[PDB]
């Protein structure tokens, strides 16, 4: 502090690291898995989840039929993330250490 | 701040006084250490130019084209609004480079070109062509093996000096095993990586690759030491010093 | 390479037909590596930093002998020939104590540096089997693009890996539909995507564009037309219909 | 100064840390060389992002 | 002088734990985020999407 | 090595004496430190031989 210990500023500001997140989030939605393996290729998100189910052994027909149900389960799941992180502050203790 | 009438001097969590009260007049005076920081020199390589830009950390411009940044005072550089790819890292998301009558400029580090992806219900992009690219990845494997002798190093050619080393016990005997263990680990890294099989396979005399040329990566028997054409450049590009 | 393309989602039919053009792209890619390493010497800086790391550590340990470490002189013969044996021991104590702290500091750094080398050793041993030896579906471990084959190369105090990746380049805007409605039951693709250029709907691969007429062999009937959202109407070709004349 | 380069060395060791930390920032957060953005019309297929 | 050695010694050791976590984070973004991971329980319990 | 007329004692990068000059009969002599190399024992197990 006052004894000569210098705190060096980070190379990238909190804003820049947030832009990288926005780039990844925006990419996965429109481009699915393509942007990481090559040029950006737009794909409809409805078909993205369809082909992600075929990779785990689930026929895509489940999505189109249950798309309405999968819409409630997902949205309800994201809501629990906001309530958990807001209510429970110890989940980030790994970083606080 | 207000000190207690009976407490003249203050202290922080580190037991260092941050403020004091005038022994004569009654006042609260905070003690702020004098300005100090590291001296950073941002200059291009000697081959490019001799231009130099001094940078200060955690302090504004005091001593001293004098510009100020988030990391501190920066002298000898020019501020540019156009953001380009990072060259010389500085801090607070700022990079410096030597460009155009050329000097050193200070610009904000760019995250790369902007690319917008159009999204639509029926909009989909199916690649109509492909391109084969070969990426190179380099990783360290084995580290230079060095065995130091604490008996000769500590006391050179000295019997009396060495006698005092016995009073320290295993300190010398212990440091010898620490370095020996590192030398043994160096051999295990090459065996678990370089050779993944117990057999040696050689290419046939008649090589038909189906239109591909592997001669670059294939070993050349004409050379005295068998190696691939690519390995030859690696040995030369990677460099008495040990005699001393 | 025919099977290697099947693991990345590309039909092997593209290799046999396009293998002639791959010879120019593959051979030309290898030539660029030889010119980059010879002309540009900064690509090997990863390994150079390892040698220089030990060089600065060795010279520093040797330069400590020149330091007095609180002793009158840094030479042992000078203190032994001047001060008394008991007095020299007092000065020798500062010499050994100063050298021990310098020797332990070197050994401590070697153990830390050795741990960092072992961390990269496991990665080098992992890339050999997954990239070079075998084929892994993991992305950007073997380098950008779908991994195909890796060629290991020996390097002083290290190793260099040559990875062959499949990167798509040209693409075009297409109109795709989630399902096709023909007889009243939703038709779903077995492999590939539904693409249409504005005339007729086609079934093509995701990684490669290969127009193919919709048939019962490339799709399977599931559900109905009133469930899937965004379903479109089209005709499904049946190979058994024209064969009825025989 | 009689104790040698210990002062210099202890600074270089910590200097490396500050450099390695910046590497972890780039090797992790940024996996791409481009910035992606979504169109103004957002159709997520029922999900709320 | 020994106090600095103790401090620098701990920072170098702790740096190894952070650098190991950074490589782990970079690995997850590749398998989990960018692509689809077929590994078991690497992206978390259940089949990863 | 040819030392200048006024130069006598040389030194290497390690500051040790590389060569000297005999003060009586002037000549240069290269000093090669003695006592180099270790002693390693290669033997099978005690129960073997």
């Amino acid at each position: 502090k006052f004894n000569g210990l210098t705190v060096l500023p980070p190379l990238l500001t909190d804003e820049m690291i947030a832009q990288y997140t926005s780039a990844l989030l925006a990419g996965t939605i429109t481009s699915g898995w393509t942007f990481g393996a090559g040029a950006a290729l737009q794909i409809p998100f409805a078909m993205q989840m369809a082909y992600r189910f075929n990779g785990i052994g689930v026929t895509q027909n489940v999505l189109y039929e249950n798309q309405k149900l999968i819409a409630n389960q997902f949205n309800s799941a994201i809501g629990k993330i906001q309530d958990s992180l807001s209510s429970t502050a110890s989940a980030l203790g790994k970083l606080q250490d | 701040k207000k000190f207690l009438p009976f407490q003249q001097f203050g202290r922080d969590i580190a037991d260092t006084t941050d403020a004091v009260r005038d022994p004569q007049t009654l006042e609260i005076l905070d003690i702020t250490p004098c300005s100090f920081g590291g001296v950073s020199v941002i200059t291009p390589g000697t081959n490019t130019s001799n231009q130099v830009a001094v940078l200060y950390q955690g302090v504004n411009c005091t001593e001293v084209n004098v510009f100020q940044t988030r990391a501190g005072c920066l002298i000898g550089a020019e501020h540019v609004n156009n953001s380009y790819e990072c060259d010389i890292p500085i801090g607070a998301g700022i990079c410096a480079s030597y460009q155009t009558s050329q000097s050193i400029i200070a610009y904000t580090m760019s995250l790369g070109a902007e690319n917008s992806v159009a999204y639509s219900n029926n909009s989909i992009a199916i690649p109509t062509n492909f391109t084969i690219s070969v990426t190179t990845e380099i990783l360290p494997v084995s580290m230079t093996k060095t065995s130091v002798d604490c008996t000769m190093y500590i006391c050179g050619d000295s019997t009396e000096c060495s006698n005092l080393l016995l009073q320290y016990g295993s300190f010398c005997t212990q440091l010898n095993r620490a370095l020996t263990g590192i030398a043994v680990e160096q051999d295990k890294n090459t065996q678990e990586v370089f050779a993944q099989v117990k057999q040696i396979y050689k290419t046939p005399p008649i090589k038909d690759f189906g239109g591909f040329n592997f001669s670059q990566i294939l070993p050349d028997p004409s050379k005295p030491s068998k190696r691939s054409f690519i390995e030859d450049l690696l040995f030369n590009k990677v460099t008495d010093l040990i005699c001393a | 390479m025919a099977y290697r393309f099947n693991g990345i989602g590309v039909t092997q039919n593209v290799l046999y037909e396009n293998q002639k053009l791959i010879a120019n792209q593959f051979n030309s890619a290898i030539g660029k590596i030889q010119d980059s390493l010879s002309s540009t010497a900064s690509a090997l800086g990863k390994l150079q930093d390892v040698v220089n790391q030990n060089a600065q550590a060795l010279n520093t340990l040797v330069k400590q002998l020149s330091s007095n470490f609180g002793a009158i002189s840094s030479v042992l013969n000078d203190i032994l020939s001047r001060l008394d044996p008991p007095e020299a021991e007092v000065q020798i104590d500062r010499l050994i104590t100063g050298r021990l702290q310098s020797l332990q500091t070197y050994v401590t750094q070697q153990l830390i540096r050795a741990a960092e080398i072992r961390a990269s050793a496991n990665l080098a041993a992992t890339k050999m089997s997954e990239c070079v030896l075998g084929q892994s579906k993991r992305v950007d471990f073997c380098g950008k693009g779908y991994h195909l084959m890796s060629f290991p190369q020996s390097a002083p105090h290290g190793v260099v890996f040559l990875h062959v990746t499949y990167v798509p380049a040209q693409e075009k805007n297409f109109t795709t539909a989630p399902a096709i409605c023909h007889d009243g039951k939703a038709h779903f693709p077995r492999e590939g995507v539904f693409v249409s250029n504005g005339t007729h709907w086609f079934v093509t691969q995701r990684n490669f564009y290969e127009p193919q007429i919709i048939t019962t062999d490339n799709t399977f009937v599931s559900g109905n037309c009133d469930v899937v959202i965004g379903i479109v109407n089209n005709t499904v070709y049946d190979p058994l219909q024209p064969e009825l004349d025989s």
